[PDB]
RNA sequence: UUACGGCGGU
RNA sequence: GCGCCGCUAGAGGUGAAAUUCUUGGACCGGCGCAAGACGGACCAGAGCGAAAGCAUUUGCCAAGAAUGUUUUCAUUAAUCAAGAACGAAAGUCGGAGGUUCGAAGACGAUCAGAUACCGUCGUAGUUCCGACCAUAAACGAUGCCGACUGGCGAUGCGGCGGCGUUAUUCCCAUGACCCGCCGGGCAGCUUCCGGGAAACCAAAGUCUUUGGGUUCCGGGGGGAGUAUGGUUGCAAAGCUGAAAC
């Protein structure tokens, strides 16, 4: 089930069997790439590239058009960030909880949810260090943590 | 490094005066020597003068507070009640 | 103490990312006397003759004074820096509506 | 005899054998 | 219910199940063409949309995101494409 | 005078009766209690108005 | 043995319900275990009804009600006989006894 | 309202 | 509890009483005030939470489940020695507070005796702030994760689809109800699914037709959670933990 909560929900997206480009989509493989090159320079991360060109461009999934993933073509010419998007949002959340807990020292549940989030940071950092995504001397310290997040 | 494990500030009193009187002192003694944040200039410069007197290094403001601590909890409850009685009944 | 403060200090940490700003007393005093200031924000901590002569110049420059509900050390964290600050002046809002709000 | 009042008359009793050992050092 | 032929389900037993858990899994979603009243622009908005959809010609609002299925704001044309 | 006259028929409870039944319908909607907190120094002619016509 | 399937108590997804206090012995019970009884008793004691309508200032006056919600511990509920002992298979219904008002 | 005990082996 | 009145001689308490409070006027009735607790009825085999636990309005926050998803990453996972975080009540230390309740204690009854039940009073304590202590019938007496194996009526939360009723609605969108389906949850009712020593269990089933992963732990009753060593705590004690017999 869910990792740090006792929920066993079944809700995740179900792709169709046909991997082919839809017939009505009169749009190339190159034009969706240069659109990705536009709006990823507009501060956007690859989890939210694909949702706005699903809701207003008819592109169901970029890999069915281009053949490559969204982050995989950001990374092809050097405009994807150093931190991954999932590791970024955990550190953004752990700074936010710890900033709460300084003022609210007597919150025993913000104290408990902090070490669940902070353990997900190291369970995820232990993966990207083995895949040579992060450098092997990387470390989530708390006193440098707000510097990583924008 | 790690110089003590229990006594802290009352390691200057040596073996003397009793363990439970030295433990009673070290709440008072960390509190009268602590710097407090000034409510007037925001700088943590509230040093204690004589007993009941609290003073700013910068902005030079003197405050009449508690004896061993800046706010007495009896005097915060009253200030809550005085401004409540001043907005109730409007005299 | 529940819902509404991130009208004014979520917009403040959005002007800080996008638009222009000056911090400190004698910088918003230059910006107020040569037209470039738009909305000066005073902390609830500043000395009460400093609060008067910024309320008096903003009447002379026809600009707004928002009275922030917090410490000058609290307005500094709300800006997003490790300071304390009584008086700021935004001299360009980035894309938000602090002037188009209540003051 | 009840088992929470058996626990009391051994807790009362092993503070009494702990104290005589303290006397005869 | 021992010899239920669970390799050829009926289309109304296939439809009233999860988007997972089927004989072959498939989305419940669709892409829809939305024509605004008073523009020459076909928009190709996803059904379970999530954003404030703005157009190009008449850049007004076109659908509201909600919990499940995005709600077209004013009475506007609608067809289920493919 | 117009305030206290409104709650002999309790039109306040009937006004929020109409204005709430597009949210969840309600049925027993009264002004349960009215408590007095202040009095304005008791001008004598105001009481003599109340016992006039 | 486990005597009842619930443990006398109507809590399922909880860890602690409020302690309330019994009425005729002032003993502290959980709110779910407690044997409630809501009494809508007429305040007039129906033999004494034609002695207050013949001495009223009306000919048609609706009499007020007394709305006392008792709740008991199980100790005083069995002694004051508001719950009766039941056989080991006729325990298993949650329907209250029928009205029998006339 | 009060109502406490019933030698051992068979 | 205290003020300012009103009229009266008892009030209170009990199985009966008494100790007790009362013409320096109790109790009761009226109007005010103050203090500290606590949030009735609504309140449910309802919800949330890792568990302890959580209930008056509105307010700055920071989190979370489920559902929806033609988003993204692409094995990042399950259980977990050592090591930690949280932990009812009582308890301990200090500062506030101190209304009710009330271990200890004093007194009145009850009895053969009452060191008990019952009654009057009351300390520590119950309340808040800070630091500790780390245990409970901390219980579904049932580890966590995964799949599979009957039916049914519902309920709580999302989502989808439907006749009609009802709302400013004199049309609409969104609500309230009505009829279904989908996922997740709290449970219930039935059944020769099967199991069990049976009580009972849709899990405690899928087991001599015995093997899905993994942690903790049991080996006749006492001695004994004792003795002793270590370790923690201010203390009370917690943790580990035998043997002779
Ligand atoms: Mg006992
Ligand atoms: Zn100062
Ligand atoms: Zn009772």
């Amino acid at each position: 089930g869910r990792m740090h909560a006792p929920g066993k929900g079944l809700s995740q997206s179900a792709l169709p069997y046909r991997r082919s480009v839809p017939t009505w989509l009169k749009l190339t493989s190159d034009d969706v790439k240069e659109q990705i090159y536009k709006l990823a320079k507009k501060g956007l991360t690859p989890s939210q590239i694909g949702v706005i060109l699903r809701d207003s461009h008819g592109v169901a999934q970029v890999r069915f058009v281009t053949g490559n993933k969204i982050l995989r073509i950001l990374k092809s010419k050097g405009l994807a960030p150093d931190l991954p998007e999932d590791l970024y949002h955990l550190i953004k959340k752990a700074v936010a909880v710890r900033k709460h807990l300084e003022r609210n020292r007597k919150d025993k549940d913000a104290k408990f949810r902090l070490i669940l989030i902070e353990s997900r940071i190291h369970r995820l950092a232990r993966y990207y260090k083995t895949k040579r995504v992060l450098p092997p001397n990387w470390k989530y310290e708390s006193s440098t943590a707000s510097a990583l997040v924008a | 490094a790690k110089r003590t494990k229990k006594v802290g500030i009352v390691g200057k009193y040596g073996t003397r005066y009793g363990a439970s009187l030295r433990k009673m002192v070290k709440k008072i003694e960390i509190s009268q020597h602590a710097k407090y944040t000034c409510s007037f200039c925001g700088k943590t410069k509230m040093k204690r003068r004589a007993v009941g007197i609290w003073h700013c290094g910068s902005c030079m403001k003197t405050v009449a507070g508690g004896a061993w601590t800046y706010n007495t909890t009896s005097a915060v409850t009253v200030k809550s009640a005085i401004r409540r009685l001043k907005e109730l009944k409007d005299q | 103490t529940k819902k509404s403060l991130e009208s004014i200090n979520s917009r403040l940490q959005l002007v800080m990312k996008s638009g222009k700003y000056v911090l400190g007393y004698k910088q918003t005093l230059k910006m107020i006397r040569q037209g470039k200031a738009k909305l000066v924000i005073l902390a609830n901590n500043c000395p009460a003759l400093r609060k008067s002569e910024i309320e008096y110049y903003a009447m002379l420059a026809k600009t707004g004074v928002h009275h922030y509900s917090g410490n000058n050390i609290e307005l500094g964290t709300a800006c997003g820096k490790y300071y304390r600050v009584c008086t700021l002046a935004i001299i360009d809002p980035g894309d938000s509506d602090i002037i188009r709000s209540m003051p | 005899m009840r088992a929470k009042w058996r626990k009391k008359r051994m807790r009362r009793l092993k503070r009494k054998r702990r104290k005589m050992r303290q006397r005869s050092k | 219910p021992l010899a239920k032929d669970l390799l050829h389900p009926s289309p109304e037993e296939e439809k009233r199940k999860h988007k997972k858990k089927r004989l072959v899994q498939s989305p419940n979603s669709y892409f829809m063409d939305v024509k605004c009243p008073g523009c020459y622009k076909i928009t190709t908005v996803f059904s379970h949309a999530q954003t404030v959809v703005l157009c190009v010609g008449c850049s007004t609002v076109l659908c509201q995101p909600t919990g499940g299925k995005a709600r077209l704001t004013e009475g506007c044309s609608f067809r289920r494409k493919q | 005078k117009e305030v206290v006259n409104k709650l002999i028929p309790d039109s306040i409870g009937k006004d929020i009766e109409k204005a709430c039944q597009s949210i969840y319908p309600l049925h027993d909607v009264f002004v349960r209690k009215v408590k007095m907190l202040k009095k304005p120094k008791f001008e004598l002619g105001k009481l003599m108005e109340l016992h006039g016509e | 043995t486990k005597k009842r399937r619930n443990n006398g108590r109507a809590k399922k997804g909880r860890g602690h319900v409020q302690p309330i206090r019994c009425t005729n012995c002032a003993r502290c019970v959980p709110k779910d275990k407690a044997i409630k009884k809501f009494v809508i008793r007429n305040i007039v004691e129906a033999a004494a009804v034609r002695d207050i309508s013949e001495a009223s200032v009306f000919d048609a006056y609706v009499l007020p009600k007394l709305y006392v919600k008792l709740h008991y511990c199980v100790s005083c509920a069995i002694h004051s006989k508001v719950v009766r002992n039941r056989s080991r298979e006729a325990r298993k219904d949650r329907t209250p006894p029928p009205r029998f008002r006339p």
